[PDB]
């Protein structure tokens, strides 16, 4: 498969501070029509993954502007401008590129 | 296709010279009184047609080699390396011009002082510096060609005179020239302009029995991976783009351009 | 001996004269003076001339 491996594990990070996880691929994730497919989530505690970035830069509907990803080749990178107290809880990256469907190890962001 | 504005870069603001060039921001140039606080960059941005620069005539030694070493370099701290007030207690300290006009009167660079005799003498001078900032710092001074003998004697009362600047990489001793020169910018005399760059621990001494262009401020240097300068008419606005062109910025994943 | 002194050699394709300069400077390897070192590439059937 494609391995994904997520730097660093835990982020505690204070409040009205950035942050940025990492996600690195063994493969390029380029397909033959032009695009990357690379997705990010999060996921609270007790309640299920939902989606915050679809593709390497287009944000997905709902989601804050805080929120913000960029990335190629076999680097990526999410950054947060500004963490509050909604930003808890552990993220993911995906590729939907090759066969099979990889998730990432997962990142946990703690408050101090 | 690219957005056609100069932009950030990796979130660093470029530094914009505007109307000034590398000599004017350097040297202190009147009009480039706003460059001359201590920042930081990621890349140095020009006019293509700067017309404030050297606003005394002079010859500007390895101007292209001072623009290479200021590619590569992240921020700057301007400290007063001689003060103008304690550090010269026999001297004349202040020295205006006509070809550098500071809103309609005359002025001299902000980085330079102008020795001239005080009461009738001009000592012999002799100032030593030592650097503990522990960073390289960029010094600047100038040595003055006078154009006839009489305004060598109103000046510093000497017929003959000499500048000797002796560092543990620099060693140059200088001589006044008298000459008849065509007029430039009003001025028939000139001022060659010179520098140097101080390593951490190293010592510099100045020694004069005239024509000599004192430093005033001196700026500490700290070097960092990727910089440079770049020509542009385009304006300034906001992204966070990682690629930077003179015409615009571009955001691709392509691997070729045509731009 | 002489406050004024000058050392100038001459070859075919070497002309340069050097001239002494005094001033203070800061002490390197526990000495204030300097010694400036040259060097030159003499032909076959060439000739140089030092004066000093
Ligand atoms: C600002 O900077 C400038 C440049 O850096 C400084 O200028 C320097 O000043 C020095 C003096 O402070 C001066 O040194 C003197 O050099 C003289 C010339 O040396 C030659 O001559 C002597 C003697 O030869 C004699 O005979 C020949 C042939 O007839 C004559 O031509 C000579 O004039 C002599 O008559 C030789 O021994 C040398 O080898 C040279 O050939 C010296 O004469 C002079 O010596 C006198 O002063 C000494 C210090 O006081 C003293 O110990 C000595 O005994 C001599 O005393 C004279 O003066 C006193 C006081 O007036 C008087 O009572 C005595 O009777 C006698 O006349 C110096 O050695 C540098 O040459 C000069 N450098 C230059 C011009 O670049 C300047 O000083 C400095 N200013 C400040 C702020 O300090
Ligand atoms: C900065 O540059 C401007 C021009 O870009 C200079 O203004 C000119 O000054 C000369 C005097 O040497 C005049 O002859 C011109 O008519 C001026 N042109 C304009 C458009 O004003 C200005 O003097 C420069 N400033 C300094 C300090 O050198
Ligand atoms: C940068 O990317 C955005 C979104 O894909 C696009 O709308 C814009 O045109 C791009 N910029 C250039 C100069 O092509
Ligand atoms: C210039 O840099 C010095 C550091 O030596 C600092 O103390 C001073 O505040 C700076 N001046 C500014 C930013 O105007
Ligand atoms: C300046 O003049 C005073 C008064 O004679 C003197 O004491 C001093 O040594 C001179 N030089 C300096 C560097 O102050």
């Amino acid at each position: 498969d494609v391995v994904m491996t997520q730097s660093p594990l835990s982020l505690p990070v204070t409040l009205g501070q950035p942050a940025s996880i990492s996600c690195r691929s063994s493969q390029g994730l380029a397909f033959l029509d032009g695009n990357t497919y690379l997705s990010w989530f999060q996921q609270r505690p007790g309640q299920s993954p939902r989606r915050l970035i679809y593709k390497v830069s287009n944000r997905d509907s709902g989601v804050p502007d805080r929120f913000s990803g960029s990335g190629s080749r076999t680097d990526f990178t999410l950054k947060i401008s500004r963490v509050e107290a909604e930003d808890v809880g552990v993220y993911y990256c995906m590729q939907g590129t090759h066969w099979p469907l990889t998730f990432g190890g997962g990142t946990k962001v703690e408050i101090k | 296709s690219h957005n056609g504005k100069l932009c950030r870069l990796k979130g660093k603001a470029p530094l914009q010279l505007g109307n000034c060039n590398i000599a004017g921001w350097v040297l202190g140039n009147p009009e480039c009184e706003s460059l001359l606080s201590n920042r930081s960059w990621s890349y140095i941005a020009e006019t293509p047609n700067s017309e404030n620069g050297t606003c005394f005539p002079g010859d500007f030694a390895d101007y292209e080699e001072l623009r290479e070493q200021l590619s590569s370099v992240s921020s700057f701290e301007r400290f007063e390396i001689f003060p103008k007030e304690r550090s010269w207690p026999n001297h004349t300290t202040r020295g205006v011009t006509a070809a550098c006009p500071h809103a309609m009167k005359s002025s001299f660079y902000k980085n330079l002082v102008w020795l001239t005799e005080a009461n009738g003498s001009y000592p012999n001078l002799s100032r030593s510096y030592v650097n503990n900032q522990e960073k390289e710092v960029l010094v600047l001074w100038g040595v003055h060609h006078p154009s006839n003998i009489e305004d060598q004697r109103t000046l510093y009362r000497k017929d003959n005179a000499y500048v000797s600047v002796v560092s543990s990489n620099y060693n140059r001793r200088f001589t006044p020239e008298i000459a008849k020169r065509p007029k430039v910018r009003g001025q028939s005399g000139r001022i060659n302009y010179y520098w140097t760059l101080l390593e951490p621990g190293d010592t510099i001494i100045f020694e004069a029995t005239g024509n000599l262009i004192a430093p005033w401020y001196a700026f500490a240097l700290s070097r960092g991976p990727g910089s440079g300068i770049i020509t542009s008419n385009a304006p300034l606005d906001e992204c966070d783009t990682k690629c930077q062109t003179p015409q615009g910025a571009i955001n691709s994943s392509l691997p070729f351009q045509n731009i």
